[PDB]
DNA sequence: CAGCCCATGGACCCAGAACCACCCACCC
DNA sequence: GGTGGGTGGTTCTGGGTCCATGGGCTG
DNA sequence: CAGCCCATGGACCCAGAACCACCCACCC
DNA sequence: GGTGGGTGGTTCTGGGTCCATGGGCTG
């Protein structure tokens, strides 16, 4: 993952451009879609794009791509944009009609900004590969708060369990 | 890949399961990494969502468009939702325009292909490798551009011929210049030392015509004008075309040429792939020699390598590297060196072969390469430099291409002067350690005909070597082994110092020829493994024979056998596989493609004695039975221990090196051609000195070597009139001839069977060694020629001395022998030669022991009559001594009026035809169409099975009396005087009397002994 | 006579909106 | 089975600025 | 040594022959 | 309206020669 893939997808956004000779996002976000999609295979995690979610509004809202789990539950998601456009003032309409913030790397083909809990978290320019590898291992990893307590509960174990083998062991 | 369509299989099934959406939107991105990943492997791009205006105006925008480098569409694809009928969605995309050309209609579970607006294939997506399949023609689908080019390429070939005039004026207005006829003095003068000795004006204005005419295709059609600025040998060649092509000159030429190059680069520049322009190289190459020089493309061999046979040698080179050197192609260390590259084929697929990884060091300082035409030279180096760009994604210079003579550049010097760093590729090359000497050999044994003046040129070293190791260990009277195939593998020879494999596709002469028996003992002294692959396809052959042949492996357009060989130096293994008999040019060469060398069964060959390796004589024979004659009965002294056969002297056929000068069917008209041919003849021998030595003369007479020589000695000639002599030209077609010997090449031992033509003398003509056509024997009491049969040799039964007489050609041994086993000293001389016929007409004999007749003078058993045998070929020989003097078997003769009385009607219909109307079986049905107004019926079938080699008595006295027109201009426009109409009464007669005679040695020949001794 | 007043018309471009194509949810 | 809505693309259409910089004054 | 004999296999090409395409004439 | 010539083009397909020229004699 990280260098090689991010690496391959530098390539093939060049290949899109030249091949095709459009640089607008519906045809461009083959590349990012590819990036995501294998990273994720490799993370037990699969990239579905197009899935409709809900709104606290009520509006019903589609990503570009949501990044579901084995038991179809969504962890992250992701919006492309083109180059010729202000990712930024892209961003607040985007939240604006119910866009989700929990987890989400709005992208255009040359800047990614990656929000978490609610915050930009990163920003980095897709032409550095090391950089764009650094913002997806955060977006891959990011957990709910609940795996991450019971992570910290099998951590609590690796120091206990000397002291749960005691009464075992005076039982025995 | 099916791995591609088993991971579209796996990724569908997490989409509905991770995703839980069974949503067109979500489940394609399945299929969409499946055409995206194929694609990037095919050098194409699926490109998603881009927008294509449909013929009403309206815009369509497909799931996605398979897009070239060039950003041109050569596909589409349109993902639907498996809750809806495919078939009928498809109905309405393609209602709303659609695309049709080349498009997938897919829902999830079933995927269907419309190629040209027609359903090509109907596929379910669970089946990988019916889905992988359906992809393939998806993918490797011909558009309508790649399609355009190649009818393009096809009409420049005809349109060569009118291009080269406009070139070939502007190379003769160029020598009104001083500065063009300076520069060119000193490039004759450089190439004098460089290329060939005799590098001459002619030559030098072909490089420059080649030099132009590349020059503008290669900026227009392959966009890589930046050779020449590149090319070392262009360089100086652009020295010689600066002084007269600029200006107002070339924009004049350039106006007038664009009309035959317009069409080629319109399609031309809508082609990416190099490996489709690279048709457009092979078709300039083999067409520009074929109309401007035809004769120099003969010298050099200006043909292409099937790609086919290329591939092959290429995989199967690297399977016996592994074998007996435990090394690969890509592996650094094996230097490959084409002695001969053309248009760079084995050089460029070599570079498709090996891995990407390794290319860049092969194609740097182990692939190398030697040309020795400009035209060839410019075409590979593009081919090679631009096949490696396209692989490699970055363009290098290619610096190991050289252009100088392969088998003069053993200077391992002059040679490869043309430009200073020519000389150093040439001299770098021959210090580089070669292990694989792959390529494609030029073959030529001999000059056509003497008139053409285009001997093959003499390479001092090469033939020394030649005639040290081939040349001595052949016990042959005739040396073909000065062929430029053969000088190519002498060379290879010396060339591997070490280790290696020689891998060549040439003449398959070698495996069977009576010339190649040196070869075929010196080559299992110099290399370990041959694996030989006989692709048979030899067109120079006649009768089943031909048919057995097939087509030739080189696109059926050579007429000599091929082999595809491997001789590798690590007793000798001599392996032997050959194809099919009765085979065609795409089935060989389909099997090339489909069989792996490790899947040949190879079926090891062992020599004989005479180092035969094929068709090799069955030794369970009693074969030591007699013999007609010997070499050593012939030049034996005195002695009848030295005098060991039948007969004593034999001879060979009056062969003439010009038949159409001395054969004629009118005493006069031979004496009118004769005259004239002397008449020319006495002219040239008034030629200034300088003029007779460079055969410097008008060629209307057909002069041979023999005439050469005397003219350059001014020895006149004069017309004998007593030398014109009745001669059986070909079976039962008795032509005058001229029987003199300043007219004649080579009368061998004739004049003293017949004496001066007209002798007394029976002669038994037999068919010589090798016979490629069936056993012949006949009797001729007339001068028979070489070709009566083939090859023929005929066997005298006297002999007339030098101011002697007839002395009895028969042996006084072979008389003793037969007046011992039969124990009858009545058995005399002239009952042994009719015994000789008849047993040389015994199906049997000439079935059991055909390998031995087919190489050696056949051996004649003891019959247990003799009498009954004798007296069969008296019957036999008067049959043929007197064929004009039988009985006209009754043969029906119907006429028929001409279609209408126009003048020119019964010109067309008064026309020889003289055609065997056979059935729809194929099958005599018994009449022969002699003109358009007679038709002749009733000939018997046993008629049509005397045959004479692999023509029947019958077909014999049609075919020479039909009205073929003469090869000789003079004689077309001046000595062609045989019209059917005159000789039509005389062949009617001929026909039936012939008709006797074979109906009469069908049934003679049938009463003999079902088996042989 | 160098500061100090007095004109006077300028070789584009880019946000609203319409509308369109396509597919998904939503009724129907 | 349309229908509206979500999303992205593709045409039209409408509608308008501060400020350079030569010349005449002028005390 | 030049002046006789003796071989020996040869880098295609092209005339019919369908068999179409188109369409005038000929029945139908 | 088919239907067979008339005319021209467009593919296959089948089928096959005399004669160069070195080497070995030879006298
Ligand atoms: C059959 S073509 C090469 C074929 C090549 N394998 C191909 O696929 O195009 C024979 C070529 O050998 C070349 N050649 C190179 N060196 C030669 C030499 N010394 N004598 C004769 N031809 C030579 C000729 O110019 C001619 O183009
Ligand atoms: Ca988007
Ligand atoms: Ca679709």
């Amino acid at each position: 993952m990280s260098l090689q893939l991010v690496k391959k997808f530098q390539k093939r956004l060049e290949d899109i451009v030249a091949y095709g000779g459009t640089r607008n996002e519906s045809s461009v976000r083959a590349a990012f879609q590819q990036l995501l999609s294998d990273w994720a295979e490799g993370s037990g995690l699969r990239l579905i794009t197009e899935v409709t979610q809900k709104a606290v509004a009520g509006n019903n809202v589609r990503p570009d791509g949501t990044l579901k789990d084995s038991l179809q539950q969504s962890r992250g998601y992701w919006e492309s944009k083109d180059e010729a456009d202000t990712l930024d003032d892209e961003i607040q309409k985007k939240l604006a009609k119910g866009y989700p913030r929990d987890n989400i790397i709005f992208e255009d083909s040359r800047l990614a900004v990656l929000m978490q809990n609610g915050e930009e978290v990163q920003r980095v320019d897709m032409g550095d590969a090391g950089a764009l590898a650094g913002l997806l291992k955060l977006f891959f990893e990011f957990e709910p708060p609940q795996v991450l307590e019971f992570r910290k509960a099998v951590d609590h174990f690796k120091d206990e369990m000397p002291h749960l083998l005691k009464i075992l062991r005076e039982a025995a | 890949s099916l791995q591609l369509v088993k991971k579209f299989q796996k990724r569908l099934e997490d989409i509905v399961a991770y995703g839980g959406t069974r949503n067109e939107s979500s489940v394609r991105a399945a299929f969409q990494q499946l055409l995206s990943d194929w694609a990037e492997g095919s050098g194409l791009r699926l490109i998603t969502e881009v927008t294509q205006k449909a013929v009403a105006g309206n815009n369509v925008r497909p799931d996605g468009t398979l897009k070239d480098s060039l950003q041109q569409s050569r596909g589409y694809w349109e993902s639907k939702d498996e809750a809806d009928t495919l078939d009928d969605e498809i109905q309405k995309k393609l209602a709303k325009g659609y695309p049709r050309d080349n498009i997938i209609f897919e829902d999830s579970r079933l995927a269907v292909l419309m190629q040209n607006g027609e359903e090509v294939q109907r596929v379910d997506m669970g089946d990988a490798g019916a889905l992988a399949g359906l992809l393939k023609l998806f993918f490797e689908f011909e558009p309508p551009q790649v399609l355009e080019f190649r009818k393009a390429v096809d009409h420049f070939k005809d349109e060569m011929p009118h291009l080269l005039k406009i070139l070939r004026e502007a190379a003769d207005a160029a020598e009104q210049k001083a500065d063009y006829r300076g520069e060119r003095d000193h490039f004759v003068e450089i190439a004098k030392e460089a290329i060939n000795p005799d590098f001459s004006p002619r030559d030098a204005r072909e490089m420059l015509i080649q030099h132009i005419l590349t020059g503008d295709l290669f900026t227009s059609v392959f966009d890589n004008a930046q050779y020449h600025e590149d090319n070392n040998i262009a360089q100086q060649l652009q020295q010689l075309a600066a002084t007269f092509y600029k200006g107002p000159v070339k924009r004049d030429i350039a106006e007038r040429t664009k009309r035959y190059y317009g069409a080629i680069q319109a399609a031309a520049a809508q082609i990416a792939d190099h490996h489709e322009k690279q048709r457009f190289l092979k078709a300039l190459y083999e067409n520009f020699y074929r109309a401007y020089n035809p004769a120099g493309a003969e010298r050099l061999g200006i043909f292409y390598t099937p790609g086919e046979i290329v591939r092959f040698m290429i995989e199967a080179t690297d399977t016996l590297l592994e074998k007996h050197f435990q090394k690969e192609l890509a592996d650094k260390g094996v230097e490959i060196l084409d002695p001969a590259t053309g248009t760079g084929t084995f050089i460029t697929e070599l570079i498709d072969f090996l891995p990407k990884a390794k290319l860049e060091q092969k194609y740097r300082e182990e692939l190398h390469c030697n040309e020795l035409a400009l035209l060839p030279y410019y075409i590979a180096n593009l081919n090679i430099e631009a096949t490696y760009a396209q692989k490699m994604g970055r363009y290098e210079e290619f610096r190991n291409i050289v252009l100088v003579d392969t088998l003069d550049n053993t200077g391992f010097g002059l040679f490869g002067s043309v430009t200073a760093e020519n000389l150093e590729r040439a001299k770098r090359q021959n210090a580089r350690p070669v292990r694989v000497i792959i390529g494609n050999p030029p073959y030529r044994a001999n000059q056509a005909n003497e008139n053409d003046n285009n001997k093959n040129r003499e390479y001092k070293e090469i033939d020394r070597r030649i005639k040290a190791t081939y040349v001595a260990a052949s016990t042959a009277q005739k040396t073909k082994l000065y062929d430029m195939y053969s000088r190519f593998l002498r060379w290879a020879t010396d060339r591997l110092k070490e280790d290696g494999i020689v891998a060549f596709v040439s003449n398959s002469s070698f495996i069977d020829s009576r010339t190649f028996d040196g070869f075929r003992k010196e080559v299992v002294k110099d290399f370990d493994h041959i694996y030989i692959l006989d692709m048979k396809g030899n067109a120079n052959t006649s009768g089943e024979r031909r048919k057995r042949e097939g087509g030739n492996v080189f696109n059926d357009q050579i007429k000599v056998g091929v082999a595809v060989y491997f001789l590798v130096r690590s007793d000798t293994k001599i392996w032997y596989h050959a194809v099919p008999d009765f085979w065609r040019a795409r089935e060989k060469l389909e099997w090339l493609k489909t069989t792996k060398f490790e899947d040949i069964e190879f079926d090891h060959i062992r020599p004989d004695a005479k180092h035969n390796w094929l068709g090799q004589v069955d030794e369970e024979n009693d074969w030591n039975e007699f013999l007609p004659v010997a070499d050593k009965d012939t030049k034996q002294a005195k002695g009848l221990g030295q005098e060991r056969a039948i007969f004593k002297l034999y001879s060979l056929g009056v062969v003439t090196n010009r038949d159409e000068w001395v054969y004629s069917r009118a005493e006069d008209e031979l004496a009118d051609k004769v005259r004239y041919f002397i008449g020319r003849y006495n002219e040239i021998i008034k030629l200034p000195l300088g003029d007779l030595m460079s055969r410097n003369w008008e060629g209307d007479i057909k002069m041979t070597r023999a005439t050469i020589a005397d003219a350059q000695s001014r020895k006149s000639y004069s017309l004998e009139k007593n030398s014109i002599v009745p001669s059986l030209y070909r079976p039962f077609d008795v032509l005058k001839m001229y029987f003199s010997k300043n007219l004649n090449e080579m009368q061998y031992q004739m004049p003293s069977i017949f004496p001066k033509g007209v002798g007394e003398n029976v002669v038994i003509a037999l068919s010589g060694s090798p016979a490629a056509k069936p056993f012949q024997v006949l009797a001729t009491d007339i001068l028979p020629s070489l070709d009566l049969l083939e090859k023929t040799q005929c066997l005298p039964f006297y002999r007339y001395t030098m101011n002697g007489e007839r002395l009895n050609n028969i042996t006084d041994y072979a008389l003793k022998a037969f007046q011992t086993h039969y124990a009858d000293t009545s058995i005399s001389r002239e009952d042994i030669f009719h015994y000789v016929y008849a047993v040389l007409h015994h199906p049997a004999y000439r079935e059991k022991y055909a390998l031995n007749l087919r190489q050696e003078f056949p051996r004649i058993p003891f019959y247990p009559e003799f009498g009954r045998w004798a007296a069969w070929g008296r019957e036999l020989m008067a049959l043929h001594i007197g064929f004009e003097s039988v009985a006209p078997y009754p043969l029906k003769r119907t006429d028929e009026p001409p279609k209408n009385d126009t003048p020119e009607a019964l010109a067309l219909a008064k026309k020889a035809r003289l055609k065997v109307q056979r059935d729809a079986a194929k099958q005599p049905t018994g009449a022969v169409e002699l003109d358009g107004l007679t038709t002749l019926a009733g000939i018997p079938a046993a008629a049509w099975a005397y045959k004479l080699g692999n023509r029947s008595a019958l077909e014999w006295v049609l075919e020479r009396h039909k009205e073929t027109t003469p090869k000789d201009a003079t004689i077309r426009e001046k000595f062609n005087t045989y019209r059917f109409a005159d000789h039509k009464e005389r062949v009617i007669d001929l026909l039936a009397r012939v008709t006797t005679v074979s109906v009469e040695t069908v049934r003679i020949v049938g009463e003999m002994p079902a088996e042989t001794m």
